[PDB]
């Protein structure tokens, strides 16, 4: 897999900037969602990559993520939390 | 002012209250698609005791549906019923009359003072498919009709207002126009509006822009009357490299549609910029590059001088002007006296070596470029001058330009063959 | 004579503001699936391959990264109009992060 | 409550998670107590500012 | 103005002098950029003279 | 404007609190009598109370500086104090 960032096309973040209520988008703002969409992740996936490796796991389950989440003030919802 | 034709107008056609369909599948908001989930505004139904009336989702209000184009439905939305966001749907029309004046057929006229932003009438026809739309059009090019009845309501469906339809097929169309066509979604449903884009008084003429897509028709002549008139019905070009200059100016320059293509072509595929589709700004390069030949034909002579009372740009006159030294007709040259090309030839002298956007030099050369026809032409009397007194402009820019000998030298002669002319008469009035 | 009149175009904010009802409105996600995760198993390749990632997993970093992108949009959004202006720039989403303090 | 309320405004007979978010988010203690939490497929409360609005 | 038909068609002036007819209705509107050769001005003068 | 920098300087430097003692004393005193009668209270709690609200104002007037900063403004406005606290998180 190589530089799939580009996989958040700009209509998507468009609709998600939409939903928060913004009428207009600059051109330049993109990379920047890019990036702090990237610096979440990586966070969240870095948390998520500890909890299943002291698991002694090879695989990241969803309770894994709901507690890195929950951890970082972020609890989430509706998936077996 | 002129009689009324209301009743006339309407005998015409066949009077509809609301737009026909050919079937329930067309005209239908979204492509079809049935928002279940109804755009429902938050209003508050605001009725006036005294008059009964619900004022909720008024002008100016703070209805979210009007603002978003989308008329509010009785038992659906919180602003109740008879809100003021039904426009649509209660025909609560503008009060018009219909008249006839100058080259312009049937119009309609605000019988009222109308507001702006004001819904002003909806535009009312059939509802037709692209094949039924085709083949209409076929049946009307073989009757003969000389009158748009056509509007696209979306992709792939349009209006025909021909045989059946409202009062708005009456308006004609304005260059600089008071009025505009607008869409807008009134239940599952699409509509055409006209609302009123300026504050309209009593009498005058109501009109709105056609921007007509031609598909392939040939251009007809418009009369509007407006001074930002283009002179020709339209809209955007079917493609670029098709106009650079407006046609009288570019066919006054011995340009046709294969010469404007042949420039942007040469360059605008090769990596060289070329503007959009825009006359107010004057290409001086393509001017120069442009190719020119003598005049033989009294259209092109009359397309030349529109386009001298019309082009400012001191490239396109030179560019004239040299087109006319190589020009040697003397029917041209008569009619282009008939036309008055000294009146336009005093005005194109005076914005160049009067006032003064250039160098002296290219003045000067400009000039000397601008003398040599107007000593060639044929010339039997001063009534022809005294049409223009374009002899003042030569004495006014042989002073101006005093150190410049040979412009003078050749006013000189030029003035000294002219004043030699017969002069013709004018009868006498009571004093 | 057989041309037609054009509908125009709509202006600028009035298909914005229908479309920002239509997506207040609605529930569904906003980011495809498929790139989505083939990023989130991008990210994760750099600290140990071989990890397999549940759907219910990425279903749930979806759903945290909309709700956060969201909310960094309305507080942008709000920083936007506090500026006197309709338009969201880069400046205000580093604002927006610096006061929220996720960058320090 | 709150949730079955609000659905029985959206003339609905199915609780979903947009009913739980709208009974959150539209009480005030409540949203106070669950500040912090993202509710899964609950969407967003429609909010348009008043000067955003054309004039 | 420069239709088929004309004003004074309607009129008893003879064929023969509708350019003296229409060179009168020129010099009444004052009208000085006016030359007798150019039958186009001389129409448009008459026919905004007779309907203005 | 030259004493505004002075200011900032000195206060930036410094390390004693500004708040004063009393008045503070007075309020955490007034604020507590409405939650409960005769409350006692130890100096080393109202210090607590006095040092965290301290580091706290000076933290909202930071954002806010920020916040008229954007603006294109030098001078700061209670419309800075809403939005910072808005965004924040407080009510
Ligand atoms: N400004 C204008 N100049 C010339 N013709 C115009 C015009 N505006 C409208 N028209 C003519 O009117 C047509 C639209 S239908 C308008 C009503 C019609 N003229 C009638 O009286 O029955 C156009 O296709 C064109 O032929
Ligand atoms: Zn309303
Ligand atoms: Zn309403
Ligand atoms: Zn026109």
């Amino acid at each position: 897999l190589r530089d799939n960032i580009q996989g958040i096309t700009k209509p998507a973040i468009r609709r998600l900037a939409r939903r928060g209520g913004v009428k207009r988008i600059s051109g330049l703002i993109y990379e920047e969602t890019r990036g702090v969409l990237k610096v979440f992740l990586e966070n969240v996936i870095r948390d998520a990559v500890t909890y299943t490796e002291h698991a002694k796991r090879k695989t990241v389950t969803a309770m894994d993520v709901v507690y890195a989440l929950k951890r970082q003030g972020r609890t989430l919802y509706g998936f077996g939390g | 002012y002129p009689a009324d034709k209301t009743e006339e107008a309407l005998t015409t056609f066949k009077t509809l209250s609301q737009n026909s369909y050919q079937n329930k599948t067309l005209g239908n908001a979204h492509n079809g698609r049935s928002t279940a989930d109804g755009m429902s505004c938050d209003c508050e139904e605001n009725w006036d005791t005294v008059s009964g009336i619900n004022n909720a989702c008024g002008e100016y209000s703070e209805c979210i549906n009007r603002l978003t184009s989308i008329e509010c439905i009785s038992g659906t939305c919180s602003c109740g019923d008879d809100c003021q966001n039904q426009r649509f749907q209660k025909k609560q029309y503008a009060p018009i009359a219909v008249f006839e004046t100058e080259k312009k057929g049937y119009g309609v006229r605000a019988q009222a003072d109308i507001r702006q932003d004001a819904f002003i009438y909806e535009y009312l026809g059939e509802v037709i498919d692209e094949s039924t739309f085709r083949k209409r059009k076929e049946n009307y090019d073989n009757q003969g009709l000389e009158h748009f009845y056509f509007m696209m309501l979306q992709k792939g469906e349009f209006i025909d207002a021909t045989a059946k339809g409202g009062l708005g097929r009456f308006c004609n169309h304005s260059c600089r126009p008071n009025a505009y066509v607008d869409k807008w979604e009134v239940g599952n449903k699409l509509r055409m509006g006209i609302f009123a884009k300026r504050e309209i008084y009593k009498g005058e003429e109501i009109c709105f822009d056609y921007n007509v897509d031609r598909y392939g028709a040939n251009p007809q002549k418009c009369y509007c009357g407006e001074d930002n008139c283009i002179g020709f019905l339209g809209g955007r070009t079917q493609t670029d490299s098709a106009n650079i200059l407006p046609v009288p100016i570019a066919e006054a320059l011995g340009s046709t549609n294969a010469q404007e293509q042949r420039w942007v072509r040469l360059m605008k595929e090769q990596n060289k910029s070329i503007k959009a589709s825009d006359y107010s700004s004057i290409n001086e390069d393509y001017v120069n590059s442009l190719e020119m030949r003598p005049i033989a034909d009294k259209d092109e002579a009359s397309k030349v001088t529109s386009a001298l009372l019309k082009t400012q740009d001191y490239i396109i006159l030179r560019k004239l002007i040299e087109r006319v030294s190589l020009t040697k007709d003397p029917e041209v040259l008569k009619e282009i006296v008939r036309l008055r090309g000294y009146q336009c030839v005093a005005n194109i002298l005076t914005m160049i070596v009067l006032d003064q956007e250039q160098q002296q030099v290219d003045v000067e050369s400009f000039t000397l470029s601008v003398l040599d026809m107007l000593e060639s032409w044929p010339n039997s009397s001063r009534n022809r001058i005294s049409s223009s007194q374009i002899e003042s402009v030569l004495e006014s820019v042989k002073t101006k330009l005093k150190k410049i000998q040979p412009i003078g030298k050749k006013i000189n002669s030029l003035l000294n063959s002219w004043s030699k002319l017969e002069i013709s008469y004018k009868i006498p009035k009571s004093q | 004579t057989g041309g037609v009149m054009k509908p125009h175009r709509y202006r600028p904010g009035t298909v914005a503001l229908r479309e920002i009802r239509r997506y207040q409105k609605s529930t569904e996600l906003l980011i495809r699936k498929l790139p989505f995760q083939r990023l989130v198993r991008e990210i994760a390749q750099d600290f140990k391959t071989d990890l397999r990632f549940q759907s219910a997993a990425i279903g749930a970093l979806q759903e945290a990264s909309e709700a956060y992108l969201v909310g960094l949009f309305e507080d942008t959004n709000l920083c936007a109009i506090h500026a006197k202006r309709v338009t969201i720039m880069p400046k205000d989403i580093q604002l927006a992060r610096r006061i929220r303090g996720e960058r320090a | 409550e709150l949730a079955g309320n609000a659905a029985r405004d959206n003339k609905k007979t199915r609780i979903i998670p947009r009913h739980l978010q709208l009974a959150i988010r539209n009480d005030e203690e409540l949203n106070k107590l669950l500040g912090r939490v993202t509710i899964a497929q609950g969407g967003v409360l429609p909010n348009i500012q008043a000067v955003l609005l054309p004039k | 103005p420069q239709g088929e038909m004309d004003l004074l068609d309607s009129t008893r002036i003879h064929p023969e002098d509708y350019s003296l007819a229409r060179k009168m209705a020129a010099d009444a509107l004052d009208i000085e950029d006016i030359d007798d050769d150019d039958e186009s001005a001389m129409r448009n003068a008459i026919y905004e003279m007779v309907f203005p």
